[PDB]
RNA sequence: GGUUGCGGCCAUAUCUACCAGAAAGCACCGUUUCCCGUCCGAUCAACUGUAGUUAAGCUGGUAAGAGCCUGACCGAGUAGUGUAGUGGGUGACCAUACGCGAAACUCAGGUGCUGCAAUCU
RNA sequence: GCAGUCAAGCGUUCAUAGCGACAUUGCUUUUUGAUUCUUCGAUGUCGGCUCUUCCUAUCAUACCGAAGCAGAAUUCGGUAA
RNA sequence: GAGAACAGAAAUCUCCAGUAGAACAAAAGGGUAAAAGCCCCCUUGAUUUUGAUUUUCAGUGUGAAUACAAACCAUGAAAGU
RNA sequence: AAAUAUGUAAGAAGUCCUUGUUACUUAAUUGAACGUGGACAUUUGAAUGAAGAGCUUUUAGUGGGCCAUUUUUGGUAAGCAGAACUGGCGAUGCGGGAUGAACCGAACGUAGAGUUAAGGUGCCGGAAUACACGCUCAUCAGACACCACAAAAGGUGUUAGUUCAUCUAGACAGCCGGACGGUGGCCAUGGAAGUCGGAAUCCGCUAAGGAGUGUGUAACAACUCACCGGCCGAAUGAACUAGCCCUGAAAAUGGAUGGCGCUCAAGCGUGUUACCUAUACUCUACCGUCAGGGUUGAUAUGAUGCCCUGACGAGUAGGCAGG
RNA sequence: GGAAUACUGCCAGCUGGGACUGAGGACUGCGACGUAAGUCAAGGAUGCUGGCAUAAUGGUUAUAUGCCGCCCGUCUUGAAACACGGACCAAGGAGUCUAACGUCUAUGCGAGUGUUUGGGUGUAAAACCCAUACGCGUAAUGAAAGUGAACGUAGGUUGGGG
RNA sequence: GAAAUUGUUGAAAGGGAAGGGCAUUUGAUCAGA
């Protein structure tokens, strides 16, 4: 016997392979295991681990944040690379001319970057350009502006938003939200 | 029925330190606490005042507010399987200065003398405090100190 | 509690800076190893002195052999033991060429006669008498008579074999 | 140190010889019904098995912890020989959190080279002189771990301490003597 | 019928199952009791160093 | 070194009984128009510093003094206690091993130290 | 409920022939309680009648010891179910 | 404790000693002596705004309490409260 | 005023120097808080360890507990009832305690070998009718903790001790002699002379004799002993202490150191060895799991593949995964 | 006075007997011996020989022998229980579907998304095609009237993978 | 044309159940080379 200091078998807790079964993507991510095993670049180790990420662990990449990216001094002429979709944004009127990698391009992302004059390329298109990562720029959009984070850590001053069905008045607005009736919160 | 008042079995921790009741010397009110002091609450039983409630006699913590009379103090209390942030609002006569941390400042200057003084005189630095050690070997003189013979004494009562 | 071997154990009552050199206690211990001689010297000058093992040091540890190991002698041992209901000061004679073959009959004898135990008895003295008429314990006298013979009768030989073929005689 | 025994016996001194820096542990006692506090000290210790064993530098600080999981080791202090031949037979290294066996020093090199430390007899010096990577060579000396003695235990029962007859606590000097029949 | 009343027991085994955390101190620790005519001068305390600092960079 | 004002620690400073105190200081002390307060100029207030005194306050000293304070290989490694055993004992309880370790008791020593400012034979 | 230990006293004298205060040590499970472990998809709930066996803390019978046992009667006790 | 007409054990007056052995609404515990007790003077902070915190605790509620902020006040010579 | 337990600290979010902001604060750049810049990296400021650390979401079962050591309350107590810390059983097999949920040992993938734990080694039964010093004879012996009971009080049973005494200037025991006088001492009583009772506790002769140790008398008288002697000639006496054994010790079907049986033990106390054997420990193989890695440089179709390395494996309720 | 011996400890001293294991499968490494060739006990067994060539080994099965082994399921702190269900066997026999939802995951598209109420069409309940709306999202807050999200490089500081 | 249950035949075992686990003897039977 043996007075065990942690837990046997657990497992590491992190995806090895993508979810997946999406062909393309199982391919991509052979090709970026032949490259973080046999290239030591932290780029192409880190680009490996994102390929297996879930839906909600590589939120879409608007092209506003691209552009605030390479607004970023020195980080203009560096190849964008999101692991994941990159969105359209009207609310930006300037682009800039730029390569993007991407796992997904929207139709709008992919011609506003088109058209600012850049290129829209893919992730083995991004490997075989720079297979070290060389002058590359990881960009990853907002986890925790997803609706169900806010409902996240609900309770008793937490301010962390009601999972509710129904919104406005007579809806969780009474006892335990005003002092008025009984207290709040 | 039960009872858990706010000073419940306080009898003995609140008392006066005997033969030491009165008012508080004028040192404890002259004594300054500015945010990130490390104190130690223990209660006076003759201010009732900004007391610290019974749990947090002699627990140490640091002071994160500071108002007219009285000092904010952050103490981690355990609760279930966790520590929890606690912070309470104490007159200055419940707190008094940790000498747990005053030593180790002045442990602090002297590392930083004996580093300087190390680098002006040559290359040795041995600046981590050590446990104690085996004792080194020793030679034991009789000289005036022949060994002297005991016995175990046999027994009797004595009463 | 083994066959005993006698140590003369030295402690000090580690020096500080007010009092150098203390005074160098020294004890007689009969104990099986060097281990156990060092923690029963520490127990009895626990016994008597203000110290412990924590506050003192063994200065020295040494066997002492019988100087006459083939020499028969009789020896006086006073002890001092716990009984079930109290402590008793003995004096019991034992005949033996050695301190600690005579200390070993000592204990096989108190755990025989009084069933106390190793931890229960404390060895007072052990002093050989020189000079017969000083025995006072008659189990030893009436081995100090002169041309003193006697013989072993109903000698029981052990067969080697399970089975005997002769009907064996207990002569001697 | 003989010559300075003899030599204080000739002035008619006493020589005290220096306490010693160095134990070896042995757990002699299971994994079951050990309370906390002695559990937690054998888990530092890194004794989580029975007859699994490990070399300790002597201070205030691990002498305490000693004294707290006393009923549950046998501990004493080794000599050259036995540390010899406990890293030899069983020397094994924590090598990218493995258990490597030292079947070569160029082993031991990698991985304690930046301590000066280049063979096997390197680090065997360093732990029976405890020197100033005695820390780093002990843990990287994986736990030894010992079978039962080859000839017993010598005592009937073993969780008394050793000055009442039994196994555990200190046996100064008859560690050697355990562990190399437990090798 | 009569039931147990109350015990501690296997309590510390359950909190040390998961361990005792302690509460992961921070660097600028929130402001939430700090005496409120202390946190109006403090926030234009660093309105004005934020300002100097900018201005700083000629 | 004395003394005063303000103090810090709050008896090594307190308490009982005696003795002494140069200089200054403090004090008692002298007076009742005014401010003020009293049954009562006793306290409190105001005035003089003059009429007098160290009697007391105060300060220091004395006492095989009470108390208090300090230390002790004094008691005592005692009481107690953490840990251990398929130890003892019917039990009550006890012993031993690795550790920690009092209080009373006894003995000896001590009896305010000191900060700022001012003043003084 | 039954049995001891001590022995102030009772017993004309005499603590213990027979008793025995104040205390104290026990045993038993034929009292009654205490508890709620078993049984609530059920162990037939008083007593008597009948019949067998067991225990001994022995009423009688056998043989004995002691007595404040002259005899007679009786009492205490032993081995004994 | 020592004294003073009626007046004594207890009306009132005076001095001495008095570490609290009293009192502070109530139960108990704690605390308090130029006070937290007694007497006197002035008062309404037992007010307004809404937050933070402690105990119970799920770190919910309620009760109770603590320290501030922004006012308006009370008292005091004032510091303050 | 402990012991145990318990809060905090042992640095880079640090230390030191200079000076920037503010409506706060101060008599006042005085301070407060946050900073710019500069200096300090071998021990960055104790030990030991760290199948990594931190974090999030969401859900199962559970919400009757019980036992052991220790602390502890109610109770006479309870296999009772209620708390504290821990370890366990539940949820757990395995070796040992004959047997048993909880005790001892040890926790469990499938096997081999070796060594052990606790417990044992007369036979059942694997293993010394081993060695050694003693103790015990029981017409109810005793024979391993939890645990399956026994007490006060006793015993020239036997053993070992403590203390005080007597003794070759003759100890104790044994047989025989004496055991007086003052004196029926005084008093209570109908009578009480040494002896139903109170006080006085004396001497002469004395080797020695008590105003009395008992028997006896209505009181006497009379035997008797303390005390001293004759004979023998060396050890003896008293009160205690605690070991084993015995008495104390009585229940119901016939029965339990587990049984047999065991007596310089096969019992009790103790010590030394040798030996036996757990799913424990050590080494190896194989299965699986987990982890860390190698390998698309081709034929070479199994990169979810092949391969290397290390460690690990108990399980009810329950979760998940692969089939 | 001079030794010896015991005891304890050490040797990278030598050597005999016994048992279990032989994993791996070109080479690579570290070594040793040798001047060097090479050889080796040095990153896991080979060499030589015999018998048999089938029930001989082995498997299965029945029995015998040594030791072990209580009746499952269930409630329960505790079951082999003198607790409950079960004489036996076959077949049937118990977390389903639906509306609306939380988390997580896959997929499509993405500031949008949802063709299938319906229309068109059809090889006819399929597949294929489609307008206007509507739902949810893109704005919140307030009881409501109502108002409604850039001082700044969409801020400063600390840490932060790349 | 199953099972429970049953007849016959054949084989085997059988001192107050039977059944099971490990291991091998014996009998029967059989695969692989
Ligand atoms: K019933
Ligand atoms: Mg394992
Ligand atoms: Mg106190
Ligand atoms: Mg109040
Ligand atoms: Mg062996
Ligand atoms: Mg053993
Ligand atoms: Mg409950
Ligand atoms: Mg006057
Ligand atoms: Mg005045
Ligand atoms: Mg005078
Ligand atoms: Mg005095
Ligand atoms: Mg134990
Ligand atoms: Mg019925
Ligand atoms: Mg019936
Ligand atoms: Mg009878
Ligand atoms: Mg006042
Ligand atoms: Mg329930
Ligand atoms: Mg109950
Ligand atoms: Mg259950
Ligand atoms: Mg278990
Ligand atoms: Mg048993
Ligand atoms: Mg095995
Ligand atoms: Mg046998
Ligand atoms: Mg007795
Ligand atoms: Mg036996
Ligand atoms: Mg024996
Ligand atoms: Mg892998
Ligand atoms: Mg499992
Ligand atoms: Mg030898
Ligand atoms: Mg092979
Ligand atoms: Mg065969
Ligand atoms: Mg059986
Ligand atoms: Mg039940
Ligand atoms: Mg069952
Ligand atoms: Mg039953
Ligand atoms: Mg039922
Ligand atoms: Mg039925
Ligand atoms: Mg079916
Ligand atoms: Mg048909
Ligand atoms: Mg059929
Ligand atoms: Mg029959």
């Amino acid at each position: 016997g043996i007075d065990h200091t942690s837990k046997q078998h657990k497992r590491s807790g992190h995806r090895t392979a993508p979810k997946s079964d999406n062909v393309y993507l199982k391919l991509l991510v052979k090709l970026y295991t032949f490259l973080a095993r046999r290239t030591d670049a932290p780029f192409n180790k880190v680009v490996l681990k994102a390929l297996f990420l879930s839906k909600i662990n590589r939120p879409p990449v608007s092209v506003s944040r691209i552009a605030r990216a390479l607004k970023q001094e020195g980080a203009a002429n560096k190849t964008v690379v999101v692991v994941g979709t990159v969105t359209d944004d009207a609310r930006i009127f300037e682009f800039p001319k730029t390569t993007v990698a991407a796992l997904r391009f929207t139709a709008g992302a992919r011609a506003k970057i088109v058209k600012a004059g850049g290129e829209c390329i893919t992730l083995d298109q991004l490997a075989v350009r720079a297979p070290k990562g060389q002058n590359t720029l990881i960009l990853r959009g907002p986890r925790n502006s997803r609706e169900a984070v806010r409902h996240f850590g609900m309770g008793p001053h937490k301010g962390k938003a009601p999972r509710i069905l129904s919104t406005g008045r007579k809806f969780e607005r009474a006892r335990g939200r005003r002092r008025s009736k009984g207290f709040k919160v | 029925g039960k009872s858990h008042g706010y000073r419940s079995r306080t009898r003995y921790m609140f008392q006066r330190d005997f033969r030491k009741h009165g008012a508080v010397h004028l040192s404890t009110y002259l004594k300054v606490y500015k945010v990130g002091d490390i104190v130690d609450i223990k209660a006076n039983g003759s201010i009732q005042k900004g007391m610290p409630h019974k749990f947090y006699q002699g627990k140490t913590g640091v002071v994160y507010n500071v108002t007219k009379s009285s000092v904010g103090v952050i103490i981690n209390k355990m609760v279930g399987n966790r520590y929890l942030e606690k912070r309470l609002n104490l007159r200055v006569e419940h707190i008094k200065h940790s000498k747990c941390r005053q030593e180790f400042l002045e442990r602090v200057k002297a590392n930083a003398a004996k580093r300087a003084e190390a680098k002006a005189q040559g290359v040795a630095v041995q600046l981590k405090r050590q446990p104690a050690q085996p004792r080194e070997s020793r030679i034991v003189s009789t000289e005036g100190n022949v060994p002297q013979t005991l016995a175990p004494v046999p027994y009797e009562t004595f009463i | 509690m083994a066959h005993f071997k006698e140590y003369q154990v030295i402690g000090r009552r580690l020096p500080t800076e007010s009092v150098p050199e203390p005074k160098l206690f020294r004890m007689r211990i009969f104990a099986s190893n060097e281990v156990i001689a060092k923690s029963r010297y520490w127990y009895f000058l626990q016994k008597l002195h203000k110290v412990k093992k924590a506050s003192g040091e063994i200065v020295s540890i040494n066997q002492i052999n019988e100087a006459h190991p083939t020499k028969v002698k009789n020896f006086g041992v006073w002890v001092r033991y716990d009984s079930r209901s109290g402590t008793h000061n003995m004096y019991k004679e034992i005949r033996d060429v050695s301190r600690v073959a005579a200390v070993e009959t000592l204990y096989q004898d108190m755990a025989a006669r009084h069933r106390a135990r190793f931890r229960s008895i404390h060895i007072l003295k052990v002093a050989e008498i020189e000079k017969t008429a000083d025995v006072k314990r008659q189990y030893v006298k009436q081995f100090l008579t002169k041309d003193l013979k006697f013989p072993l009768p109903h000698r029981v030989q052990k067969s080697t074999k399970t089975f005997s073929y002769k009907r064996p005689s207990t002569f001697y | 140190i003989i010559q300075a025994k003899r030599d204080a016996k000739a002035a008619g001194s006493y020589y005290v010889e220096a306490q010693h820096k160095l134990v070896f542990v042995v757990r002699i006692k299971g994994i079951n019904k050990i309370p906390p506090k002695p559990r937690k000290v054998l888990q530092l210790l890194r004794l989580t098995r029975i007859n699994s064993g490990t070399f300790v530098k002597v201070t205030k600080a691990t002498l305490e912890l000693l004294k707290l999981i006393e009923p549950y080791v046998a501990y004493g202090y080794p000599s050259y020989s036995t540390i010899r031949q406990l890293v030899y037979k069983r020397g094994f290294g924590k090598i990218n959190k493995q258990r490597v066996p030292l079947s070569d020093n160029a082993i031991i090199e990698a991985n304690l080279g930046k301590y000066g430390i280049l063979s096997i007899d390197d680090l065997i010096h360093e732990i029976i002189t405890v020197g100033p990577h005695f820390k780093q060579a002990n843990n990287f000396l994986w736990p030894f771990k010992l079978s039962n003695p080859s000839g017993g235990w010598g005592v009937p029962r073993k969780f008394k301490h050793f000055i009442q007859g039994g196994s555990f606590g200190n046996r100064e000097e008859f560690i050697n003597k355990l562990v190399k029949s437990m090798n | 019928a009569k039931s147990k009343n109350h015990t501690a027991h296997n309590q510390t085994r359950k909190a040390h199952r998961n361990g005792i955390k302690k509460p992961k101190t921070y660097k600028y620790p929130s402001l939430k009791g700090v005496d409120p005519k202390f946190r109006r001068n403090h926030k234009h305390a660093l309105h004005g160093t934020a300002k100097a600092l900018a201005a700083a960079k000629k």
